[PDB]
């Protein structure tokens, strides 16, 4: 289960989208490395020009790659739902504008781990920061607060995102996150914990298509008494 | 998911046949689908199987050189393509798809499919 994660694992990713009607298809192809909790992706909008910032797709592009340390390992939903994968599901709430509805299936297909999504997006502004593009292509970093749900045999996570403005100030991105396994198990439910998660937007120099090149980082870390572990 | 096999009819050993199987109703979770037969009087038999986004595919030891697999995501269909066929295969060509993820070694037993066809008949004489 964490064995399968040992070394370094081929990524690919599909996203169908359709948000206010734009609708709109990207495929994504890297590698992750638990060990290091590192990934590599790189993503290409294969229906033209992205509709919304790319920023505002980041974490809805596999938290199965986190490290997670000994002490932590307990705790790892994660990798304990594979090979036979888990349902993520998202709301996330863009403050004073639109939603997405987010569906994933993340498992195994042998040696390559298949993150493919499903994101309907409603209620946005035309003139707005996401349909109009106004947000900075960078990204902050961010804690992932997880939590059991033992009716689910999951997890549901809770963390607030927030992106850059072009002059301007900050536009928040409520996330809402339930996580169920798609095989009978057996799975961890965890201990109340996070995720520190560092992400770097950045370009391909020689990629004609609308694209996104994305590197990050991610540890798991211990929640006592309502206080984050820190490192 | 409902999945309809056809294409299976009498054939001459030696000759080709081509099977497809249907795949309708919420696809979307498809990871893996595969070929297995009975012949009247035997075990089920592995026959082939193919991942859903690669498209990597295995074969059984009865029909390696023999027998190709293909699908075609968008129209949610699989295919088995039998050249040089023998009295021997013979049997219902059952279609199965899997949902949950996988190793690839578990793609070859009968009770690694989420779901199973009706079968069609294919004779060799």
């Amino acid at each position: 289960g964490e064995e399968l994660f040992t070394g370094v694992v081929p990524i690919l990713v599909e996203l169908d989208g359709d948000v206010n009607g734009h609708k709109f298809s990207v495929s994504g192809e890297g590698e992750g490395d638990a060990t290091y909790g590192k990934l590599t992706l790189k993503f290409i909008c294969t229906t033209g020009k992205l509709p919304v910032p790319w920023p505002t797709l980041v974490t809805t592009f596999v938290q199965c790659f986190s490290r997670y340390p000994d002490h932590m390992k307990r705790h790892d939903f994660f990798k304990s739902a594979m090979p036979e994968g888990y349902v993520q599901e998202r709301t996330i709430s863009f403050k004073d504008d639109g939603n997405y509805k987010t569906r994933a299936e993340v498992k195994f297909e042998g040696d390559t781990l298949v993150n493919r999504i499903e994101l309907k997006g409603i209620d946005f502004k035309e003139d707005g920061n996401i349909l109009g593009h106004k947000l900075e292509y960078n990204y902050n970093s961010h804690n992932v607060y997880i939590t059991a749900d033992k009716q689910k045999n999951g997890i549901k996570a809770n963390f607030k995102i927030r992106h850059n403005i072009e002059d301007g100030s900050v536009q928040l991105a409520d996330h809402y996150q339930q996580n169920t396994p798609i095989g009978d198990g057996p799975v961890l439910l965890p201990d109340n914990h996070y995720l520190s998660t560092q992400s770097k937007l950045l370009k391909d120099p020689n990629e004609k298509r609308d694209h996104m090149v994305l590197l990050e980082f991610v540890t798991a870390a211990g929640i006592t008494h309502g206080m984050d572990e820190l490192y | 998911v409902q999945l309809v096999e056809s294409g299976g009819r009498l054939v001459q050993a030696g000759d080709s046949l081509r099977l497809s199987c249907a795949a309708s109703g919420r696809t979307f979770s498809t990871s893996a689908m595969a070929w297995f037969r009975q012949a009247p009087g035997r075990e089920r038999e592995f026959v082939a199987a193919i991942t859903w986004t690669v498209g990597n595919t295995i074969l059984g030891d009865s029909v390696k050189g023999r027998f190709t697999i293909s699908r075609d995501r968008a129209k949610n269909t699989v295919d088995l393509q039998m050249d040089n066929l023998e009295p021997e295969d013979t049997a219902v060509y059952y279609c199965s798809a899997r949902s949950r993820g996988y190793v690839l070694s578990v793609l070859r037993s009968v009770d690694s499919y989420d779901y199973w066809g009706q079968g069609t008949q294919v004779t060799v004489s």
